[PDB]
Order: structure tokens, then C-alpha cells, then sequence
DNA sequence: GCATGTGTTCTAATTAGAACGCATG
DNA sequence: GCATGTGTTCTAATTAGAACGCATG
């Protein structure tokens, strides 16, 4: 009995994931956000969701610019401070980041990291409001082994849409 | 009718607190002068040069959104980002999202945690400053961010120096015309020592180089004295940009170090004329 | 003797002409300021910190008989020759008649020309300064050409800082007992910006070495900011000397310029209290 | 400046620094054979009561010693321009007044230049005498040696006799010639 | 007795000057 | 239009610091 979700969707295509997990258009997604300014946000309808992501390794532009782009767009689609109904956002980070984007990323989005891993193998990094993407104890791995994951990676997303997994109380239905 | 309040002030890359020497000159009271700085050489003017009024938080990135709370609420805020890798003076720059171009953001995200919220309509006053000589792309950028286009001020129709900023920002009639006054020294003889014969009316951008108080390509001594050619002085480069004679005489400072400080710093009567109608909002002396 | 007329003044090895500065700050009325300098920075300051009412003449040496003839008539002839081949604190001292040490003799010479006539009644006043810290041999020939005896006044007693002075000379009064004023700052703190604190009352004599304004054998720091301790400032040296603040404001000058300098002047509040009684003597204006 | 007739002149009083010339002005007749003329050698003391004490003078005599120097060559001349500032008469003075600085070779280019500052005039070259055997460099207020043709000497031939006298008369000695004229001769 | 000093000459660290650079209004 | 620049880097001249120095009140 809880109405579904208008996703905002930055970068990166979730189309899949969110199609796949059964999450017409009810998505909006943009790749280059330069010129996009609040109006354009605004006209594309409220968003339940905004989702924005970094680029997997390997792939054309400044690491910081998908984390700036994101905190821009992100407090275009934020509902009245009196909240009218649920609202969630998510950036998600794979090994592009160096130490210092880190920093600048958790600033700006004014909360910590929460990793997320699979066996060691691939990893990503996560800032979310989702009261549930920090309450899983996400299973614990060490900095060291990430650098080395993405070192063995420059040679050359299961879980993480499981993130989405508790979105859907909020939501509908399918 | 209530009463105007005094102005309470949140200065980003605040430099040899110019913001403050302005304010102060416009006669309008400021309860406090909460201030962001680095460099030693600044912060150590600012102290002296305003008897400690000045609240040194600094770094910029040490500033948290519940800081902006509890020390607000702000009723202006101004800033002015290094431009060493944003301007085109510099073949090594490395562009807004990197170096110290990324520094901008901090202007922008303090920005944002600074506004009142929603059902507050209470005055907030705001103002950034750049370069004009800086990339496309990058004046761009700054502008979606700060959702605004920026005015372009040339300190050379207010002082003897060629000077084109950029200024984004809300503050009361930024696009007016400029208007010249009984205290603006546009001549480069006015700015001069005694005895000292000026050579040419304006001189071009000062800048941290030193070879910038020479006018032109041909490297052109600006003044003659005494049967030889001399650079300007440091007092002299001072009246230039509008600043307070030995103002930044401090700290056993020598020339290079002071034309540092004055380099990247505003031009004094150009911000008079962007802060003047903030005298309307504010208390004042 | 229908009134009192404007000071004539011979100021041989001037400096940073102490003595004009002096003698307008007493409101005494100068007709002329005849000065006898070298160095092109010394120069400059009294260019630029006097109006160019100073006639520089060049070097000592170069100025004849007939120079002083025509110059003048002199109502006061200063003088202070250089000492750096006088002082015990130089290990290669060269003594009073090799090196610069026999620069002494110029003023001897050149006092003795500006002397008026037998038989001349009209008021003539000569003053002559030097360190202590010299050879016995010396200050006995000083005394001797000089055919007086000197009289020591340390510059502790109306400033804040240690500077043991000979003083050859005839001014009225030259004996009497200093008296601090209201205007002296006798210790330090007084000297110091703001936001600074004093770890001594008197400082060590300020010679031109870059670490006489540190203290005592331990080479202690002067002063206390931000709990971190620090030398003395430009500014500051200026204040404790006596000097308006930024006198030494002048051309670029770095801080070993500016001390170097200042280590070689006068006391100003010393040289105010000699030249006081004169304002009876000439016309204040 | 002017000459005086004989029976009015008077036995010369001399101040003779430094150097005794007792010898020179005895064999040239200034002085009687018998006991006029002060010599004094310690004048770093001599203050200006002692030389107005000592009688008035009529030719105050300098010179820089041949040899070795006690005191820096630049010494004797400052304290013989001190000592002629101190036996000046007052301007109303009759007799003629003159005075001396003989200088042997041994000030350097520096320290003359100092020397014709101090006493306002140029040094004059007196050789004797077929090389060059002796010279002297003299400043004097006397019309005389500062007018007479001597001969030319060449500086680049004078730092030659610096050389071979440090290696180690008559017509030198005639510096007091025209001093006849003005006061008593004995014979 | 014993600290003090109108200085000079060593360093490693800056200063002052010049070269470099090319996109932007 | 093209020429102007909140800069960085490198080089010799200066700086800021410190050692050295011993006769003198
Ligand atoms: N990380 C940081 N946090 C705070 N200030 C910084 C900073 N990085 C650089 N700055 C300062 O930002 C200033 C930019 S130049 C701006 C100076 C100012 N407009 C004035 O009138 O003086 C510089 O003084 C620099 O010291
Ligand atoms: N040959 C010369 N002719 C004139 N002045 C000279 C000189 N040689 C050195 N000097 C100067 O003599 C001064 C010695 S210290 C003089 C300081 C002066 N009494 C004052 O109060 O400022 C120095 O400034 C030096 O430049």
C-alpha cells in the first residue's frame, strides 16, 4: 500500500538493476549533467530517489567532478524541509578515489563510507541516508587488500543492488 | 520599527582581511569576523592590523556544516579561492577539479550550509571573487554552482592599476556603474613617494611575480627618481591597490613577501563599491 | 638681534637624518639642512621622510672650505662618523686613523671651518656622537682634537632599550640629568604590536648584527606571540629607538637594510632631550 | 706677507714637531749660538694651554720620520694640523706666521690626498738632486716654495726611491731659504 | 669580575629578477 | 583581435642566523 518510486539517475545506467529487480517511466537519467541546471531537475518531476555513481576503473573524466556533480544535482532534488514522504540517496564509489577524494567525498556528503565487498574480489564504496545500507554490519575488509584490488585490476554490483533490497518497504511492487 | 543590527560575517580565503578593512571604512558595526586562513604572512596581519578582532577558524576543510550553525547565523558571506591553477598566467595550471582550483567548492559547499532554509526570508548577502583570465569551462562551472553569472569589475577605472575580476554574488546593485570618488587615486603619480616621477597613468595586473610591477613586454620601469629608474615600492604598491599605507608592514616581512599578500589580495575600492549598499541592512558607526 | 631666525644646520654622516626629524618635531623653524651622506638608502630615507628639504652634498671629503664658506654661515653643526672601525665588538678594528675611523678627523676638520670668526658673538652649537665600547687611546684623541671632554648618556634611561653613548659638544644643558617625558616608552611592552608580549623590560643594545636584537649570552628571543617565541619587528625597532613607525618604510628595504640602519643611528628621544634648550635659542614655528 | 726692513726683525720662535731642526735653522742662522726653539715628540698629551704656555711661534714645523714609525703615518699629519689650529695668532697679529709639513716618501696616495685636504693646497716635489738622489713632498704657507720652478718629478719614478730607501742634505734643506728675508740672520 | 658590544664573515635559506607559456576577451 | 596574465621555476645576489672576537667600564 506504498506508492513507487521516481529515480533520479546520474552517470552510470541503473536501468538494469533496477529494472531487473523489478524496481512506462518512472526514471530519469541523465550522462552529462554540465549544463543541467535546477529548473531542468524540477521539471523532471519529484524524485523519491537520486542515484549517482563514479565510472568503473578503467573506463574519462576528473574522479572529483562525479562527486561534485552529485552534491550539485543532489540539492536540486531535495524535497520541503517539512518531508512530504520518504526520501533516499546514494553515491557509489569503484576504487577511483584516491585518499584524498575520500576525504572530500565524506565532507561533502557530511557522512562516512561504508564499504562494500565480495569474495577479494570487486569492491565498492557507499554514501547513503538509507538508515538500512548502514545498518547491515557490512562485512569488514582491509584498506590494503582494496589497493591491491584495484592494482591487479588496472592489468585488464550483486550485493550493492541488494542495497536497493531495502528501498522496496518504501516502495512498490513488482 | 525595529532597530538595524550589526553585520555578522563568515570570510572564506580571507588573505590580509580585506573584507574587514572595507567594512570598517563604510562605518558599518560587525558583531563578529569569523575568518578561514593558512598562510602565516596573512593571518598574522589580519591579528595586528585589526587588534585580534578577527576569530581565526582555519582551514576551510576543517569547517563542518554544524559549525556554520552554531556560529551562524551569517549574514554575509564572501570569499575569494586561489587562482593558481584556475588562471591562464599559469602554463602548469591544473584545472578547477584539481590542485587548488578544488578549493573553490569549499566556497561552495559552506555556501549552501550557510543560507537560511526555507520560511526564512531574513537578508543574506554573499560574494566570490576569480579571475577573469581563467578557462572557459572553469567560469562555467563556477557559475552552475554558485547557479549565478558573475560581474566583471576592472580595478582600473577606480585605482592606477588594470585589474578585471569577476564577482558572483547577490549583493545590492553589483551592475551599477562605478562611480569615482574624492578619496580614489587613479593616478600611478598619486600612489607615488615624494620626489618620485610616474612614468605612465595605470600599470598592468600586479601579481605574486615580481617582475609584474614592470609595465609591458619590454619589462618598462614604472617610476624615475633621482637620475634612475625604480620599481614601485612596497608602500607604494599598497596605495595602488587601495590598501592602508604599511598595512601589510608586519612581521619583518620583506618585498617579495609582501607583494605575495597584495598579489592575490582585492582591490580595495573595488570592494568599497560592492560592499557600500550594505550600509542600508546593518548598523552603523 | 631684532627676533629669533630659522636654524641653520651642518649634519655631517646624517644617517636617517635623526637630527631633522628632531628638530621638527621641537618646532624649531629650519632655514636650511645641510647633510653629508654616502649610503643610498640613508639618502633616500631623508629624501622621502623630510620633502627633499634636505641638501645632500655627497661624500665628507669632497666638502672643501670653500664649500662651508658659501654654504653657510652655520648656526649647528651634528655630526656621528661611522665606528664600525672604532667598536671593541669588531674583532678587526682598524682604529681611529685607518679605516673609516679616520672619517672622525672630517668632522673635526669641517667643525673647524664652520666656527665663526674671533671677535663673533653670534650663538654657534656643535654636537658630536659615538659609541662607548671604544679604546681608551681613542676616546683620548676624540677628547683631545674635539678639545672637550664627552658626556655619557645611555639611551636605557629614556628608551627602552640599552645604547651607552659619548656625546662631545657645547649645547646648554648637555650635563643635566635625563628626565623621562610623557612620550617615552620606557620599557618594551610599549613597543610591541598588538597581540605581542615582552620577555624584558630594556633590550640589549641593537647593533647591525641581525642577532643583537636577541638577548643576553643565551641569545634569548625578545618577545612572546602565540605562545612561540619571536624576535622584534621592523616596526618595533623603530618604536624602541624612538623613530615614528615605518620611518624605515622605504624603498623595498629588507629588514637587515632597515636594522642596518637603525643600528647605526641615534636615540630620537636622546637627541629631542639635547636639542631642547635651542627652541629658545631659534625660531619655533 | 710683507717684507720688513732689517733692524726691525726678530729672532724667529719655532715650534719644531716631531723632528728637531735645531741643527738645519742653526747652520742656516734663525738661531743664535747660544740658547728659542721647542721640540716636542709626545704630543698625543700636548693639549692647547700647553702650546699657547710653550710662546708664542713664528714657524710651526711638521714632518713624517724617515726608518721606522712609532704611530701610523696618517697620525702625524692630524695631530700637526691639530697643534697649527692651537699657535694661529689672532687675526690682528703682526709678525709673519708660518708653518711646514715635510713629508719623506712615506705617505701613500690615500694619505696625501688627506694631507692637501686638511691644509687646503697641493704638495710641492723637492728633489735633489747625476740621478735623483733625495726628494720630500712639502705643504707650507710660504710664497716662495710653492712658486719656484723645481724639477718634474714622475710618480712612477718616485715609488722607485719608496722602493730602494726602504730597502735600506743640501738643497732639501732649502725649505728654510726663503725664511731669510723675514727674520734675524746670525753669522 | 665578567657580561657586553653604532662588526665582520661564514652557512642554508630566500629574495629579486627573468624566462616561460598560450588561451581568452 | 592579439596581447595580457591573483603563476611557477631557476639563477645569482642578499638575507637571516650564528660563530668569532677581546678590550673595557
Ligand atoms: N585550504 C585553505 N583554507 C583556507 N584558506 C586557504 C586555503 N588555501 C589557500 N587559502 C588562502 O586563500 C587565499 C586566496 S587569495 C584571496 C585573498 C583575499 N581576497 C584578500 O583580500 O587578501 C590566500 O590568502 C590563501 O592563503
Ligand atoms: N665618507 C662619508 N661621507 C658622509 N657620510 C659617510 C661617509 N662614510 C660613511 N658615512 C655615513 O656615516 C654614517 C655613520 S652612523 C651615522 C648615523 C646618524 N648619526 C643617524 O642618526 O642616523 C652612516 O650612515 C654612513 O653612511
Amino acid at each position: 500500500r506504498r506508492q513507487p518510486v521516481r529515480v533520479l539517475s546520474l552517470f552510470e545506467d541503473i536501468k538494469k538493476e533496477l529494472t531487473s529487480l523489478g524496481f512506462p517511466g518512472q526514471l530519469k537519467h541523465v550522462v552529462d549533467v554540465t549544463d543541467t541546471v535546477r529548473k531542468d531537475v524540477e521539471e523532471w518531476g519529484p524524485f523519491d530517489l537520486v542515484y549517482g555513481a563514479t565510472p568503473p576503473l578503467g573506463h574519462d573524466r576528473p574522479p572529483s567532478w562525479y562527486l561534485f556533480q552529485f552534491h550539485r544535482l543532489l540539492q536540486y532534488a531535495r524535497p520541503k524541509p517539512g518531508s512530504p514522504r520518504p526520501f533516499f540517496w546514494m553515491f557509489v564509489d569503484n576504487l577511483v578515489l584516491n585518499k584524498e577524494d575520500l576525504d572530500v567525498a565524506s565532507r561533502f556528503l557530511e557522512m562516512e563510507p561504508v564499504t562494500i565487498p565480495d569474495v577479494l574480489q570487486n569492491a565498492v564504496r557507499v554514501w547513503s541516508n538509507i538508515p538500512a545500507i548502514r545498518s547491515r554490519h557490512w562485512a569488514l575488509v582491509s584498506e590494503e587488500e582494496l589497493s591491491l584490488l584495484a592494482q591487479n585490476k588496472q592489468s585488464s554490483t550483486k550485493l550493492v543492488k541488494n542495497c536497493f533490497l531495502p528501498l522496496r518497504e518504501y516502495f512498490k511492487y513488482f | 520599527a525595529e532597530k538595524r543590527k550589526p553585520i555578522r560575517v563568515l570570510s572564506l580565503f580571507d588573505g590580509i582581511a580585506t573584507g574587514l578593512l572595507v567594512l570598517k571604512d563604510l562605518g558599518i558595526q560587525v558583531d563578529r569576523y569569523i575568518a578561514s586562513e593558512v598562510c602565516e604572512d596573512s593571518i598574522t596581519v589580519g591579528m595586528v592590523r585589526h587588534q585580534g578582532k578577527i576569530m581565526y577558524v582555519g582551514d576551510v576543510r576543517s569547517v563542518t556544516q554544524k559549525h556554520i550553525q552554531e556560529w551562524g547565523p551569517f549574514d554575509l558571506v564572501i570569499g575569494g579561492s586561489p587562482c593558481n591553477d584556475l588562471s591562464i598566467v599559469n602554463p602548469a595550471r591544473k584545472g578547477l577539479y584539481e590542485g587548488t582550483g578544488r578549493l573553490f567548492f569549499e566556497f561552495y559547499r559552506l555556501l549552501h550550509d550557510a543560507r537560511p532554509k526555507e520560511g526564512d526570508d531574513r537578508p543574506f548577502f554573499w560574494l566570490f571573487e576569480n579571475v577573469v583570465a581563467m578557462g572557459v569551462s572553469d567560469k562555467r562551472d563556477i557559475s552552475r554552482f554558485l547557479e549565478s553569472n558573475p560581474v566583471m569589475i576592472d580595478a582600473k577605472e577606480v585605482s592606477a592599476a588594470h585589474r578585471a575580476r569577476y564577482f558572483w554574488g547577490n549583493l545590492p546593485g553589483m551592475n551599477r556603474p562605478l562611480a569615482s570618488t574624492v578619496n580614489d587615486k587613479l593616478e600611478l603619480q598619486e600612489c607615488l613617494e615624494h620626489g618620485r616621477i610616474a612614468k605612465f597613468s595605470k600599470v598592468r595586473t600586479i601579481t605574486t611575480a615580481s617582475n609584474s610591477i614592470k609595465q609591458g613586454k619590454d619589462q618598462h620601469f614604472p617610476v624615475f627618481m633621482n637620475e634612475k629608474e625604480d620599481i614601485l615600492w612596497c608602500t607604494e604598491m599598497e596605495r595602488v591597490f587601495g590598501f592602508p599605507v604599511h598595512y601589510t608592514d608586519v612581521s619583518n616581512m620583506s618585498r617579495l613577501a609582501r607583494q605575495r599578500l597584495l598579489g592575490r589580495s582585492w582591490s580595495v575600492p573595488v570592494i568599497r563599491h560592492l560592499f557600500a549598499p550594505l550600509k542600508e541592512y546593518f548598523a552603523c558607526v
